[PDB]
């Protein structure tokens, strides 16, 4: 049932659902108590129903500093992919405050990147909702580094393909 | 009819060669000089007839019965292609119902249980395409490795596939050559390109090493990496090795990487890891070697020989249930259809010959 | 200041040459009211804009957003040099020790103020330096202070036949 | 080995220059299944291919599908020189006397060989040289040997400067 094909299926179900619900379930409870929606309840409401497809859902850091090692969320404290605005192509990140604040790492930063260039490749608007503490500062320069990448793939766009923040 | 002297190397610069059993031929060097040189006896027929070039040479693409066939086949593939390589494919867009039919469920099956046991990728090809139609091309020639046309959507798209049931679907000389030039052939006219991955690696020899796998297995690579075209990848099963990079890997430049659960993709098969991994603790005791060996070989495949590492670092784009298989690559193929990318100024590559 | 002169240099193919030592942003109600985030960001989009060839030195100080604003790799710089006294992190020890060690300091307030001190000092010893930089190539060396004219005529000498382009816009949109 | 030489000398704008003595393509029943036909295009398609400045010389031998392949002129070659000792034919006398004179081979077998012994010789002091070539301007010049360095010399200095090129596509689709 594991080393069974059925069994392998049933394992995929299982970190799907694990992956879609990465933030606890008070940290969840403490972002709807501060009038907030969850990363995943705002792509729903801007994106033309169903039409979502989420990549890096089974993202996971690879820092080991500062025990930032014991817990790797699915997802890596952001929901990243591509879909329909009115029937027309857009990319879209969710950063997610449940995880870890919603600090920004090097792997929630290199999706963050996949969906920029994914944009730009297709020429599609990348629509970025952002909710974050800041810096994840047990990544150190890593996370920095990170920004950068993303602060020149602004600028590459820039005048090219819209590119819209939504900041909640 | 008859093709023979230098002018075959008219029908060989272009894309697709047709030919009819038993009345038609090419040869550069006819029978009777390669007897008075070689003093080798051959007939017609085998030195260069249809079969022959399809099967051994790789040379041709289609062997047909007849000729009202040949030429139903050359429509056949006109359909898939532009008219030149300045419009994109002839289409008649239908929208798609991807709601989760019977057809898509039975993909959630058709990998066995046993890695061993195989399973026609034919299958899992016709799953995903228009009326489950695929058009291939030279079947007869490298069936390690499957190579042809259908559509998605009413759109032209090219499949390139590793077909469990032959060798394993492990890549040679033969199958990486047959590739590589269909590949190019759906890139220079634009034509998207949906490459199917089971492949244990590069089918061993000395042979393939002295022919030139080295420089003949790059090619496909070559292929990939140069192509702009859509490109979407599945792995079902096995992917180890340079064969996971060569088959249409994100590395090269692959827009969509998706793997079914089944998938296994890590540098080597676990026992040619565990070796070498563990070849101071194996040695360690002689006394309940392979007991030990045999485990730390059923940890590495449980640990390793999946999707799940190339999925935390963002090789695979999604790890997904194969019944999702004919969504994804209808909703990527959507997006994609306006990808737009190049390769630097050069009057032409250097791809290896 | 910086961002319409590095513009100027880059329109009329002149290479730019960075100094870093910076601790960040002048931290005031004014700088962000008066929107630093949008003049801020300007220095940012000239950087990455730019392709005349970009050589970059950390003296001492390259702390957080500030670090990446003055000519970073990551804002495609060519060649990215540290001399042994630059320090590349997140942000300051304290700041950062008040944050990564916010628990085992609010333990015991007997010797708080105490062990945070001291947690200072380590943060500072490990990471107030350019050797994680290094070790992941946003600097590509540590130099002795001295081999900086060296650096900067090699790294010129081949760096003047860069070819590099933005894609095709009418024009960019940066912050005004 | 002489396709990937010629594409990696006209992807780099270097002249290629050729030396042509080739009788024809290796008979056997490997060569034809190990794929000639593909394999042997490869070469073909580098020369029509190929766009920096090409000066062929036949020394002596260029019978059929080789005398195209050798950097000809059909495949866009610039300067195309032989030497009186080049012999430019579909074929080999024997091969070529063999299909043009069948008949009156066959007629009265006292003396086949003979005749046929006969008709090789005159077959080959007929077009057994590059003097048709020539009258078609296949070949711009017969030369004497020696003036094969003077003919290079001058033909490059002028070729220098061209330029050419190839009808606009991603890449071409040569046989693998
Ligand atoms: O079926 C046959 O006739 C024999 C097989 C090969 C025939 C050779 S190919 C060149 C030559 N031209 C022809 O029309 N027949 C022979």
């Amino acid at each position: 049932d594991i080393h069974t094909t059925a069994g392998k299926l049933a394992d995929l179900r299982r970190r799907i659902e694990e992956a879609t619900h990465a933030g606890s379930a008070r940290a969840v409870e403490k972002q709807h108590a501060k009038g907030k929606l969850t990363a995943r309840e705002r792509i729903d409401l801007l994106l033309d129903e169903g039409s979502f497809v989420e990549l890096d859902e089974f993202a996971r850091h690879r820092s080991t500093n500062f025990g930032l090692d014991a817990n790797r969320p699915y997802g890596d404290g952001v929901v990243t992919g591509y879909g329909t605005v009115d029937g027309r192509p857009v990319a879209v990140f969710s950063q997610d405050f449940t995880v870890f604040g919603g600090a920004l790492g090097e792997v929630y930063g290199q999706k963050i990147v996949k969906v920029m260039d994914f944009a730009l490749k297709t020429g599609c608007p990348v629509v970025g909702i952002n909710d974050s503490g800041g810096a994840r500062i047990q990544e150190g320069v890593a996370s920095l580094g990170a920004y950068g990448e993303i602060f020149r793939r602004n600028t590459h766009a820039s005048g090219v393909i819209p590119q819209i923040s939504l900041v909640v | 009819g008859p093709c023979a002297g230098g002018a075959v190397y008219s029908p060989a610069i272009t894309d697709f060669t047709v030919m009819v059993d038993q009345t038609s031929h090419m040869f550069i060097t006819g029978p009777d000089v390669i007897k008075t040189v070689t003093g080798e006896d051959v007939g017609f027929e085998e030195l260069g007839g249809a079969r022959t070039h399809n099967s051994t040479s790789g040379v041709a693409h289609h062997m047909a019965g007849d000729e009202k066939d040949a030429v139903e086949y050359v429509k056949q593939l006109l359909s898939y292609l532009p008219s030149n390589n300045l419009s994109e494919p002839p289409a008649f867009p239908e929208e798609a119902d991807l709601a989760v039919t019977d057809e898509d469920a039975e993909l959630d099956t058709i990998v066995p249980d046993s890695a061993n046991q195989p399973y026609d990728m034919h299958s899992v090809i016709e799953h995903v395409l228009d009326d489950a139609e695929f058009f291939e091309t030279q079947p007869l020639f490298a069936p390690n490795i499957l190579t042809g046309f259908g559509r998605v959507e009413g759109r032209p798209v090219g499949i390139v596939a590793n077909q469990p049931m032959q060798f394993a679907g492990c890549l040679d000389i033969t199958a990486s050559e047959k590739a590589a030039r269909f590949v190019r052939t759906c890139d220079a006219f634009n034509v998207p390109v949906l490459t199917f991955v089971d492949v244990p690696g590069f089918l061993p020899g000395v042979d393939q090493e002295h022919d030139g796998i080295i420089r003949r297995g790059a090619k496909l690579i070559f292929a990939y990496a140069e192509a702009t075209v859509p490109l979407i990848t599945v792995i079902t099963r096995k992917a180890f090795g340079g064969a996971y990079l060569v088959m249409g890997s994100k590395h090269l430049g692959a827009d969509l990487n998706l793997a079914w659960p089944t998938a296994q993709i890590a540098v080597m098969g676990a026992q040619g890891a565990v070796n070498i991994l563990h070849r101071r603790t194996i040695a360690d005791a002689g006394d309940d070697a392979e007991a030990t060996r045999a485990r730390l070989i059923q940890e590495y495949e449980d640990a390793l020989l999946n999707p799940y590492t190339a999925a935390e670092r963002g090789y695979v784009d999604a790890v997904i249930m194969p019944s999702d298989t004919r969504r994804h690559i209808v909703r990527g193929l959507r997006q994609l259809r306006t990808k737009r990318e190049s390769l630097p100024p050069k009057k032409h590559g250097n791809i290896p010959l």
